[PDB]
Formats: structure tokens, C-alpha cells, sequence
């Protein structure tokens, strides 16, 4: 009955920020444990986070070398919650202009393209409007590339420099967030708590 | 739409916030971690920790502070003050800082900007620029606002963008700590020269001054004195800015 949360910790980027944000979100829950995940030699988690800040190609490389791709697929196929954050959200798709020819996790149909603004990266607080579930408001962003997906998979939208893009995505129990909830003050904590709750209640 | 940012700058000495504050509600008002948490709680958008310390023990004390802050803080924070090389910048970012702010060492070795950006991305690099009118010209000053480099502000702003900086922290040495207002002429001067985000710094004393900085083209407004002595309430300031048409982050 205890809940096991896993956070893939191979990087690139500072993954400990998300670890600390998730255990902050977890303080009012008992019997919830959080583990750093760097290999597939573990039982499946109830909730698996894929974080990262960096190049799409380096994100996929580290998932490949540490034998975590099939581990991630096992969670999807067993209807456990898989949540990509920042680069991790982009890895959910099939490919990205950032890393030509590199295959992503391909868990959600679509691809990743450069934002149109003359000022990149998109960096700062921007508003996210959710279709449901998660709280509308301002979250902290830092990214140059964006997802392109079908409307049914769009969960939240944000406008930057005239361009509306998916700041959050959902396919079944696969969630992606383009922003950093662990750097989004109070509303980021309420979002991470809501993710935990989504996986506790089915 | 992106929010115009309100940034608090905390002067730290020996791992403590200089003077302490006027926040007797806190268990310790000179503790950088507790004070940063308080600012996140009241609506500050980003923090700058500025190490004005003079110990021989300074690199370790800054690393201790970054580790203490990264453990508990839930908003982005920049660290600056005496970051002299890639090696120092790297240890600070790896310990948990979202950005490093460099000034003197960037002027004396502009390739340091590119070195950090090439490992950590341009978003990790803030170049602090201290500038002053000299003979009718805006000049760049190093060594704590002290040394006229002979370099023109317009040349340096452009060079800073070419080297790969992510953001400019623009301080007018004439206005620093005066509570008389930001140097909106200098902000207007810099705005068309670069497409980088500009943090206005130095002089904030009243709510109108933050509005002036945004009208002048700043993407963010930073203050220290007005927050340290509790003269401006962050939520009241954000409410004032929103009534005057500024897109700020103001949550219910
Ligand atoms: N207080 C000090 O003794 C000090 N010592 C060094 N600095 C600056 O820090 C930077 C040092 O960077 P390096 O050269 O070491 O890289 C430089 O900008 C120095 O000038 C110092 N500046 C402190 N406060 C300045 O005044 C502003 C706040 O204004 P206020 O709202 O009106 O209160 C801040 O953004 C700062 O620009
Ligand atoms: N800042 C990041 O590394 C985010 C992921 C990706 N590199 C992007 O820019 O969109």
C-alpha cells in the first residue's frame, strides 16, 4: 500500500531540484518514498519522473546507456504514471530539431521544434492555462524548443511572443510539463502534489 | 504572456544576510535560506545572493550557502560577487545555483562568458554591468563600481551578447542605494542595443520606480535596500503595477 516514487537521476542537468520539489510536495503524505533511479534493477514505481535540462540528444543517450528505455516502457504498459519535466517532457515525443536524427522515447505522437521568437530561450514566468486537473497560473520556464502534438494530447497551453504552444501534455497516464514546477513557488508545489494525488487515486 | 519580474537582492557576508532585516516574524532574519523562503512566500519572482564578503574563507562559504539554499528554495536564484573563473562558476552551478552573475572577471576575460555558456547554456550566465556617465558618455566600471575601464557601455553590451550571455544586470553607479529611482535614461539607452533580457538595478525607492523601469524597457526590476528595510511590500507593489497595466505575476 506504500507508494514508491522514482526520479530518473542520470541527467543531463540538475535533477536534484526536482527530487527536492517532489519530497517537498510529499511532506503531508505518510508512507510515500522517493528514490533516485539510475538503472532498471528495481521493481516498478507507482509514479516515475523523467527530468532533465540539456540537449535532447544527451537526454536520450543517458537513458540508453543506463538501460532505462525499456524500464520506462514497462511503466507505460503497466499503466503506472510517467511524468516528463522540461527536457524530460520533450523526450516523450518522437524527435526534435535540436538533435537531428535522434529518436526519442516516442511515447506520444508528435515532435519538437524551435520556438519562433527572436529572443530564445523562453525564460521566465509565463501563464499556463490547463484544460482540467492542474491549477492555472504562472510557472517558471527555460527552454528554446517546443512540442508539436495533436489537440487531444494538449493539457496546458502558454503564449510566448505571440506563439501559443503546449506547455503541458497528456496521453493516458503519461504527463509532460515544459516548465519547472520545482522552481515555480507555491503553485509548483500544488501542481506536484496534484500529480502525486492523480497517481494515488487512479 | 511573460511576466515582468520583481527580483530581491540579498547581500550576504560569511553565509549570513548582511544587517539582518526588519522581519522579526522570522526565526532568524540573517539566515539566507529562511529569508529566501520568506521572499518566495510573499511573491518575489527571483533571488540574487550577492556575496560582498572579504574572508580568505569566501569560496567555501559561498558554496555552503548555495547548497543550503538549493536544499530548500523553490524559485530561481542567482549568485554573484567575486566569481573570477570558470572553475568557481562551475562549482556554484553544480551545487545548485540557477545562474551566476559575473562582472569584473567578464570584463577582463570576455571569453569566460562563452566558457560558462558552452557548458551550462547561455541561461546560466548573467553579466552584471556597472555604468556611469563620464564626460557625457556611459562608461563601464569594474572593481565594485570603482575602476573606469575606458570601455563604452554600448560596445560592452553588444560584446556581452556576442560572447553568449543570457541576461544583463544593469546597474547605474550613480543611483545605487539612493532610493531616488532607477536610471531610466541608461535603461532606454541600452534597450535597442541588445535583445537580451535586462534587469534594472540600483536606485529603487518607491513603487513608481519599478513602473518607470518597465516603461523604459527592462524585463525585470531588482532591489535590495527597499526590501531589506521593509519599505515596499511585494504584493502591494505587484498590485500597483498591475493596475498600471504591467503584466506581473500576481497569484490569488
Ligand atoms: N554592497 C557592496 O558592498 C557591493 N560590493 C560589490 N558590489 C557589486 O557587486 C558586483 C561584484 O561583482 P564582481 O566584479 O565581483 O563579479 C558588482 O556589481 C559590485 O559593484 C556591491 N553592490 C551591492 N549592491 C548594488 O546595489 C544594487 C542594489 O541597489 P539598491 O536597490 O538601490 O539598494 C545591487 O544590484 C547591486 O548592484
Ligand atoms: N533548457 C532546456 O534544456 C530545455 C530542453 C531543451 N534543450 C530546450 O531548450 O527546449
Amino acid at each position: 500500500m506504500g507508494m514508491r516514487i522514482g526520479i530518473i537521476s542520470v541527467g543531463p542537468g540538475n535533477i536534484m531540484n526536482l527530487y527536492r520539489g517532489v519530497k517537498r510536495a510529499s511532506e503531508n503524505f505518510e508512507d510515500v518514498s522517493i528514490e533516485l533511479v539510475e538503472s532498471p534493477r528495481n521493481d516498478l514505481y507507482d509514479l516515475l519522473f523523467i527530468p532533465g535540462v540539456g540537449h535532447f540528444g544527451e537526454g536520450m543517450r543517458r537513458l540508453r546507456e543506463n538501460d532505462l528505455i525499456d524500464f520506462v516502457r514497462k511503466h507505460v504498459e503497466d499503466e503506472r504514471y510517467v511524468v516528463g519535466v522540461a527536457l524530460g517532457m520533450q523526450l516523450l515525443f518522437e524527435e526534435s530539431e535540436e538533435a537531428p536524427g535522434v529518436k526519442g522515447l516516442s511515447l506520444i505522437e508528435g515532435n519538437v521544434v524551435k520556438l519562433r521568437s527572436r529572443r530564445l530561450p523562453h525564460m521566465g514566468w509565463n501563464e499556463v492555462i490547463f484544460k482540467d486537473t492542474f491549477p492555472n497560473g504562472y510557472y517558471y520556464f527555460v527552454h528554446t524548443y517546443r512540442a508539436v502534438c495533436e489537440e487531444e494530447h494538449v493539457l496546458g497551453t502558454t503564449e510566448y511572443d505571440g506563439e501559443i504552444f503546449p506547455s503541458a501534455v497528456r496521453k493516458g497516464r503519461i504527463l509532460g510539463f515544459q516548465f519547472h514546477p520545482e522552481k515555480s513557488s507555491k503553485i509548483g508545489r500544488k501542481l506536484l502534489e496534484k500529480v502525486i494525488e492523480c497517481s494515488l487515486s487512479r | 504572456m511573460l511576466a515582468k519580474r520583481i527580483i530581491a537582492c540579498l547581500d550576504v557576508k560569511d553565509g549570513r544576510v548582511v544587517k539582518g532585516t526588519n522581519f522579526e516574524n522570522l526565526r532568524d532574519s540573517g539566515d539566507p535560506v529562511e529569508l529566501g523562503k520568506f521572499y518566495s512566500e510573499i511573491g518575489i519572482d527571483e533571488l540574487v545572493f550577492l556575496d560582498i564578503t572579504a574572508s580568505v574563507e569566501k569560496r567555501k562559504t559561498m558554496l555552503e550557502l548555495v547548497e543550503k539554499v538549493a536544499e530548500q528554495i523553490d524559485i530561481p536564484f542567482t549568485v554573484g560577487g567575486g566569481i573570477h573563473d570558470f572553475e568557481t562558476a562551475s562549482e556554484l552551478i553544480l551545487r545548485g545555483a540557477d545562474k551566476v552573475s559575473i562582472n569584473t572577471a567578464a570584463v577582463e576575460n570576455p571569453s569566460l562568458i562563452t566558457q560558462i555558456a558552452q557548458t551550462f547554456g547561455s541561461q546560466a550566465v548573467v553579466v552584471a554591468i556597472d555604468a556611469k556617465r563620464v564626460d557625457g558618455e556611459f562608461m563601464v566600471f569594474t572593481y565594485s563600481g570603482k575602476k573606469n575601464t575606458g570601455i563604452l557601455l554600448r560596445d560592452w553590451v553588444v560584446e556581452v551578447e556576442k560572447r553568449g550571455a543570457g541576461e544583463i544586470l544593469l546597474t547605474s553607479i550613480d543611483r545605487d542605494g539612493t532610493k531616488s529611482g532607477y536610471d531610466t535614461e541608461m535603461i532606454r539607452f541600452v534597450r535597442p542595443l541588445t535583445t537580451l533580457p535586462i534587469i534594472a538595478s540600483g536606485g529603487a525607492g518607491k513603487m513608481e520606480h519599478f513602473l518607470e523601469a518597465f516603461l523604459a524597457g527592462a524585463d525585470a526590476a531588482l532591489a535590495a535596500s527597499v526590501f531589506h528595510f521593509r519599505e515596499i511590500d511585494v504584493r502591494e507593489l505587484k498590485e500597483y503595477l498591475k493596475k498600471h497595466g504591467v503584466n506581473v505575476r500576481l497569484e490569488g
